[PDB]
């Protein structure tokens, strides 16, 4: 069995996007597709279930009106329409399937798609402001979208350096790095590459 | 709906036996909840471990076993291996819908415990010239990779303007995280002291300006 999901998606708040999950292998049986949501700062969240052969569905109350599950037997494909998008809809969405000729009391989450990443934002491309920190550091504040790249003294300073993941502050991304003296920040989306050195106070 | 509760994190050593639990907010976990377990390894590698409380899925090692223990469902790993370091999600069926637990991060120990090394940076001059002030709390070299962060202003607990990253692995297989407290320039000048406190393995490491 294989589950092929639709490509990554970027949307503005209030918009709507449609995800798809095509099943392959042993689709002559009627099988369930379970949709799952995982935000970067959260675990798994069950959205709902759909049988593509019989059309039946089970839903999570929280997602009724937010997600709509549909399917078509012959193409062995399930769809999930996401309406009225918000920042809390930014997540990776997985489709899953049970085992072939498995029991109802066997594990339901046997086969997994590769996931569809949905990002909801109103933010325009923004270059990062870069600030010195004084071990010393480098604060990369207020860019969009990801990624940025950071090195120390053109990459000649690597040992003793900690570069932390990005976080979302005020709808833009903020990042930081530290060292046990200059940092080199690159934000390709803004076609930017800034350098800043730590003069002591 | 109902709420399903798991341990946030658990620790085991190679060869030990560890039990993960999965509780229901509605009452005892019944066989009619048909408890499932899912293992998440890095890079979104998911494996369905358990169905129907205790039916281990084809291909899953025998050291994994599900069961009911008291009023809750449980997953027992008898003879834990290194590859069993993962996040374990349980899920319960309530007649017409499914609910995931919050997940349990299972660390299989491979190095001694290490307390967080903490550094706290003030806002730069150049940031204050935008009338903004960001306080950067860097947290490094802690193991296991599970921490709580709390900030203070002049001793009082802060409740707004905090962003913290998920703990991420270092090259030495220890962990690192960062926390940011975002203020206005005036608000930072109002107060005498600011502090970042990291909680790890039942102990707090704190730094103050
Ligand atoms: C005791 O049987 C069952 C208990 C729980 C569930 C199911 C059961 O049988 C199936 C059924 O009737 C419709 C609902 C559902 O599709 C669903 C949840 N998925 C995930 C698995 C298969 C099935």
């Amino acid at each position: 069995v294989q589950l092929q999901q639709s490509g990554a998606e970027l949307a503005r708040p209030g918009a709507s996007v449609k995800l798809s999950c095509k099943a392959s292998g042993y689709t002559s049986t009627d099988y369930y597709i379970n949709w799952v949501k995982q935000r970067t700062g959260q675990g798994l969240e069950w959205i709902g279930e759909i049988y593509p052969g019989s059309g039946n569905t089970y839903y999570n109350e929280k997602f009724k009106g937010k997600a709509t599950l549909t399917a078509d037997k012959s193409s062995s494909t399930a769809y999930m329409q996401l309406s009225s998008l918000t920042s809390e809809d930014s997540a990776v969405y997985f489709c899953t399937r049970g085992g072939v000729y498995y029991g109802y009391d066997d594990a339901w989450f046997v086969y997994w798609g590769q996931g569809t990443l949905v990002t909801v934002s109103a933010a325009k491309t923004t270059a990062p402001s870069v600030y010195p920190l004084a071990t010393l550091g480098c604060l990369v504040k207020g860019y969009f979208p990801e990624p940025v790249t950071l090195t120390w003294n053109s990459g000649s300073l690597s040992s003793g350096v900690h570069t932390f993941p990005a976080v979302l502050q005020s709808d833009l991304y903020t990042l930081s790095s530290s060292v046990t003296i200059t940092c080199n920040v690159a934000h390709p989306a803004s076609s930017t590459k800034v350098d800043k050195k730590i003069e002591p106070r | 709906q109902a709420v399903v509760t798991q341990e946030s994190a658990l620790t085991t050593s190679p060869g030990e036996t560890v039990t993960l639990t999965c509780r229901s907010s509605t009452g005892a976990v019944t066989s009619s909840n048909y408890a499932n377990w899912v293992q998440e390894k890095p890079d979104h590698l998911f494996t369905g471990l358990i169905g129907g409380t205790n039916n281990r899925a084809p291909g899953v090692p025998a050291r994994f076993s599900g069961s009911l223990i008291g009023d809750k469902a449980a997953l027992t790993i008898t003879g834990a291996q290194t590859e069993d370091e993962a996040i374990y999600f349980c899920a319960l069926w309530y007649s017409n819908h499914l609910v995931f637990g919050g997940g349990t991060k299972l660390t299989v120990l491979g190095q001694p415990k290490s307390s967080p090394s903490v550094t706290l940076f003030p806002p730069s001059s150049e940031e204050l010239e935008t009338n903004k002030a960001t306080l950067v709390c860097t947290i490094t070299d802690f193991y296991p990779g599970v921490v709580t962060v709390d900030w203070k202003v002049d001793g009082t607990p802060v409740t707004q303007g905090m962003e913290t990253t998920q703990p991420s692995k270092q090259s030495n297989n220890k962990y690192m995280a960062s926390s940011y407290l975002t203020l206005t320039a005036r608000a930072w000048e109002r107060h005498s002291s600011y502090s970042c406190q990291v909680t790890h393995e039942g102990h707090t490491v704190e730094k103050s300006l």
